C-alpha cells in the first residue's frame, strides 16, 4: 500500500519514507548535516585564508586599499580611514 | 552435474536459480517451499490426570474401640471417632450410647479415565529439520519431501535431491513442554514428586498404565453427622480438571513466525526463520551442449508497461538476430528484477515478450538471453494496493 | 522476495540532489590549501 | 474470536463475542490470522 | 526434618553424615552409591546388512536381437551381447553362427539374513540417568532407586529421598552410533542415500523388514565365455561383511571412566565423574530429645595398632567416665580420619574399641564421643600393597 | 583419607631453619631507618 510517488521534485522523495523505512530519512538527514558542516568548515577556512592574504599588508603604509577592490569583501571595507 | 544453492526459510515464495554447466546451455530451476517440519527429541517425565479418592465402608465398632493401621498407600488418611451413635433403616446400629467408635480410612488412586483423559509432561532437548518443496523441472512441477539434515537423498525424475542442513536453530518449544490430545503448551511444570494440591501435578504417574503413583491432594477426614453413616472429608479439587479450564491458548495459536503445531509425534510445521541449503544432482541427460544452440546480435529492449509490485507487473519486448532455430535461457543479471520465463524459442530476425517483477521505481536491468546480454530501461509506477496477499523476493 | 537495503533509483532526480552536496566541501578544501600556500609565501617573504 | 500475527511476535488475543460488535484489527506485513468460532482460520495480507 | 547433603559421584565408597536437629540427639547416616546407569534417546536412521545380487536365467535369442527394458529396481543393470554361440549338453543351443544375442539383466536386493544379521545406524540425542543408593537408616540397610534430577521423590521407611540434580553430563556415545548385536561403535556413518560401494552403507534399508532399499555396489555385466551360458559380472564385495572383519574394539573396551556398554536397549552402565546432592526428609518419629541422653568426662585415647591404608587399618581404645547408661554418637572431628562406628553404648567407668581409616603417617585427630571431645595420638605404618581393589575417601 | 595440601610437620626442627630467615631482613630494615634518622639530623644541622 502506501503509495511512493516519484516527485517532484523532492516532495515525493519524502513519500518513499513510508515504503521499506523506519530509518532511511534520518540517516539522510545526518548526511545532510555532515555536508552542512563541511560547507561551514570550508567557509571558516576561507575566512582564515582571507586573513592570511590581508596579512602582510596589515602593518601600515600605502598599498591598498589598492588591491582592496577588486578585493574579497575585505580586503574592504577595511582600507580607511 | 551437482548444483548447490541456498534459499531463505520462507514458505510460499518462488526462487529461481541459474544452472550453468561449462560447455552446456544454461538451465533455470524454480523452487518453492510448500512446508517446513521441526521434530524435538522428547523425554517423558510423568503424566497427570483426574484422581480417584478410594473410600471403603466405614468400620463402625459397637461397644468398643477401633485402631488405625499405618498403610503404605498414596495420600493414606486414617481417623477414629469416639462417641458415635449411628442410625439405619430399622433403628440404631449400636447397643451402647457413648462407647462406640468409627474407623474412617481413605487413599488416593489414579482414575479409570487416566488411560484416555491425560496430559503428558515432556522435556524437549534438541530438534531436527525436514520438509518438502516443489520445483519446475523440465517444464513440469515435481514434489520433493525429505529430511532437512543434508544426508537424506530423494531421487525424482532421475535427479538426486539433498535438503539441508538447517541454518538455525530456533524452535517454538522451550526445555519443558505439556501435551494434551492435540494441544502443546510451553509450561514450567513441577518436578516428579513435588506436586502441590489443587494445582497441575497434584497426582503424578510415570505412564497411563503405571502401577505406582504420587499423590498430594491435602485429604483430611471429618467427623460424621448425628446418627449418620458416611465418610465426610476435606480435599483440594482436581488440579488436572482445573488446568483443563484455566490453560489458555496453545502454541498453535501463540507461537511466532506463523508456526503450526502438530501431534503424535509433537513437532512444529511451517516456520519461517533462517535459510536452507539444497543440492540438486541433475543428470547429464537433461543437458544440451552450447554449440547445439544459437547465438544473438544487435539487441534492443523496450518496456511498454511496468508497475512495481510483488507479482510480475512489468512487460518487456526484446528484439534480436539469431543464427539458428533453438532454445535459449532467459535470466535477469540484476538481483532486484526477476523474470517469469525460464526458456524461450528463437529463429532469426524476430522479437520476444517477457514478464518481470521489481520493487524499484527506476529500473535499469540486464537480461541474459542465451549467452548475450541486453540493457533494459524501465520507469515502473506504484500499485493501487499497499498490502498484498502473497509473498515475494 | 524483494525487501532489501538501498540505495536505488530513481537515477536522474537522485543525481540532481546528490550533486548539491559535497561541492562546497571541495571548495573549502581548495580554499584551505590556497590559504596555506599564501601563508608559505609570507614565510618565504620573511 | 481469536487473532494472531503470522510473524516473529504473534501477540495472541482472545474474547467471547455475545452481542453485535464491530472490531478493528491492524494487519502487519507478515500477515494476520483470525479465527471466528468453529470456522477455518481466515488469512489476511496487506497490499503494497 | 529435611537433611541436605552433597556426596561425590563415586560408586563403592561409603560416606557418613551427621544429622543434628536442634533440641534432639544427633543421628549418623551411612550412604553408599550402588550404580548409575545412563540411557539416551536415539532415532534410527537406517540398517545395513549383506546384499543379494538377484540374477535370473539369461535370455538367449537365437537368430535375432534382444532389447533392454529400463526397470525401476535398486542397482538395476542390463546389457545385450552380439555374436554369441553358446553350447549345451547335446550341442549348440542356437541355429545361426553370428546372428544370436544374449540379454543379461541384474539387480541388488536385501539378503534373507537381513532379519537376523544386521547393523543399526542410530543418532543419539540426549541421555536420561537412572540409579541406586544404600542407606544405613536405624541400624538397617535400605535400597533407594530414583532419577538424579532433584524432583523424583521415593519414600522408604517413612523417609522421603530426593536424589540430584547431577553436578555435571558426559556420555561415552557421540551424536552418531552403530549397534551390532551386543557391541556399540562411535561411527561417523554415511547419510541415508549416500553410501559408497565396498564400504559400510553400500546397501541401506529403513528396517530389517522394510520394502524399499538403497543400493550402490558398482555392478557391471561382462561378456560370457566362448560357448558358455552364464552371467559374469564385476561388483564391489559386501561392505557389511568387510566391516564385520575391520571394525576393531567396541565402546565396551575403548570408553573412558571404566564404562560398561549394554544392549537392548543400548545404554552406559557404571560411570564416575562429578558429585551429587541428596535430600533426606527424616520423620520426627526417628528423633530423640537430648534431655534423654548422658555425658562424659576424663577420656584418654591410646592407639595400640595403626596401618595407613584405604580400609580401617587403625585400632583405638578410648577410656571414659559416663553419668548414665545410654547411646552416644562417635565421629572424627578431623577430615583426614574416618571412624567405622556410628554409635556405641556407655555406662560409667569403662572403655571402647573403635576402627579407623587414615592416609597420614603421623595422625593427630580429635574424636567426638557423645558431646565431649578426646585427642588421639597415632604413628601409622605403610601397608604391604601399593595398589588396592576398593576406593576410599 | 589423606590426599591434601600441606604444609604439616616437623615442628622444632622446622622452626630451627625458619628462624634463620627473615632476621637479617629486620636488621637491614632497622639500619635503613637509622640511616634516615641520621640523615634528618644532618638536615636539621644545616
Amino acid at each position: 500500500s502506501t503509495n511512493g510517488t516519484a516527485h517532484g521534485h523532492p516532495h515525493e522523495i519524502i513519500l518513499y519514507y513510508y515504503e521499506l523505512y523506519p530509518t532511511m530519512t534520518v540517516v539522510i538527514v545526518s548526511v545532510a548535516s555532515f555536508v552542512l558542516l563541511s560547507m561551514v568548515g570550508t567557509a571558516v577556512g576561507m575566512c582564515v585564508c582571507a586573513r592570511r592574504r590581508c596579512i602582510t599588508p596589515y602593518e601600515l603604509t600605502p598599498g591598498a586599499t589598492v588591491p582592496f577592490l577588486l578585493s574579497l569583501l575585505c580586503c574592504v571595507r577595511t582600507t580607511k580611514a | 552435474y551437482e548444483h548447490v544453492t541456498v534459499i531463505p526459510n520462507t514458505v510460499g515464495v518462488p526462487y529461481k536459480t541459474l544452472v550453468n554447466r561449462p560447455g552446456y546451455s544454461p538451465m533455470v530451476l524454480e523452487m518453492e517451499l510448500l512446508s517446513v517440519t521441526l521434530e524435538p527429541t522428547l523425554s517423558l517425565d510423568y503424566i497427570t490426570c483426574e484422581y480417584k479418592t478410594v473410600i471403603p465402608s466405614p468400620y463402625v465398632k459397637c461397644c468398643g474401640t477401633a485402631e488405625c493401621k499405618d498403610k503404605n498407600l498414596p495420600d493414606y488418611s486414617c481417623k477414629v471417632f469416639t462417641g458415635v451413635y449411628p442410625f439405619m433403616w430399622g433403628g440404631a446400629y449400636c447397643f451402647c450410647d457413648a462407647e462406640n467408635t468409627q474407623l474412617s480410612e481413605a487413599h488416593v488412586e489414579k482414575s479409570e479415565s487416566c488411560k484416555t483423559e491425560f496430559a503428558s509432561a515432556y522435556r524437549a532437548h534438541t530438534a531436527s529439520a525436514s520438509a518438502k518443496l516443489r520445483v519446475l523441472y523440465q517444464g513440469n512441477n515435481i514434489t520433493v519431501t525429505a529430511y532437512a539434515n543434508g544426508d537424506h537423498a530423494v531421487t525424482v525424475k532421475d535427479a538426486k535431491f539433498i535438503v539441508g542442513p538447517m541454518s538455525s536453530a530456533w524452535t517454538p518449544f522451550d526445555n519443558k513442554i505439556v501435551v494434551y490430545k492435540g494441544d502443546v503448551y510451553n509450561m514450567d511444570y513441577p518436578p516428579f514428586g513435588a506436586g502441590r494440591p489443587g494445582q497441575f501435578g497434584d497426582i503424578q504417574s510415570r505412564t497411563p498404565e503405571s502401577k505406582d503413583v504420587y499423590a498430594n491432594t491435602q485429604l483430611v477426614l471429618q467427623r460424621p453427622a448425628a446418627g449418620t453413616v458416611h465418610v465426610p472429608y476435606s480435599q483440594a479439587p482436581s488440579g488436572f480438571k482445573y488446568w483443563l479450564k484455566e490453560r489458555g491458548a496453545s502454541l498453535q495459536h501463540t507461537a511466532p513466525f506463523g508456526c503450526q503445531i502438530a501431534t503424535n509425534p509433537v513437532r512444529a510445521v511451517n516456520c519461517a526463520v533462517g535459510n536452507m541449503p539444497i543440492s540438486i544432482d541433475i543428470p547429464e541427460a537433461a543437458f544440451t551442449r552450447v554449440v547445439d544452440a544459437p547465438s544473438l546480435t544487435d539487441m534492443s529492449c523496450e518496456v511498454p508497461a511496468c508497475t512495481h509490485s510483488s507479482d510480475f507487473g512489468g512487460v518487456a519486448i526484446i528484439k534480436y538476430a539469431a543464427s539458428k532455430k533453438g532454445k535459449c535461457a532467459v535470466h535477469s543479471m540484476t538481483n532486484a528484477v526477476t523474470i517469469r520465463e525460464a526458456e524461450i524459442e528463437v529463429e532469426g530476425n524476430s522479437q520476444l515478450q517477457i514478464s518481470f517483477s521489481t520493487a524499484l521505481a527506476s529500473a535499469e536491468f540486464r537480461v541474459q538471453v542465451c549467452s548475450t546480454q541486453v540493457h533494459c530501461a524501465a520507469e515502473c509506477h506504484p500499485p493501487k494496493d499497499h498490502i498484498v496477499n502473497y509473498p515475494a523476493s | 522476495h524483494t525487501t532489501l537495503g538501498v540505495q536505488d533509483i530513481s537515477t536522474t532526480a537522485m543525481s540532481w540532489v546528490q550533486k548539491i552536496t559535497g561541492g562546497v566541501g571541495l571548495i573549502v578544501a581548495v580554499a584551505a590549501l590556497i590559504l596555506i600556500v599564501v601563508l608559505c609565501v609570507s614565510f618565504s617573504r620573511h | 474470536l481469536s487473532y494472531r500475527n503470522m510473524g516473529e511476535e504473534p501477540n495472541y488475543q482472545e474474547e467471547w463475542v455475545m452481542h453485535k460488535k464491530e472490531v478493528v484489527l491492524t494487519v502487519p506485513t507478515e500477515g494476520l490470522e483470525v479465527t471466528w468460532g468453529n470456522n477455518e482460520p481466515y488469512k489476511y495480507w496487506p497490499q503494497l
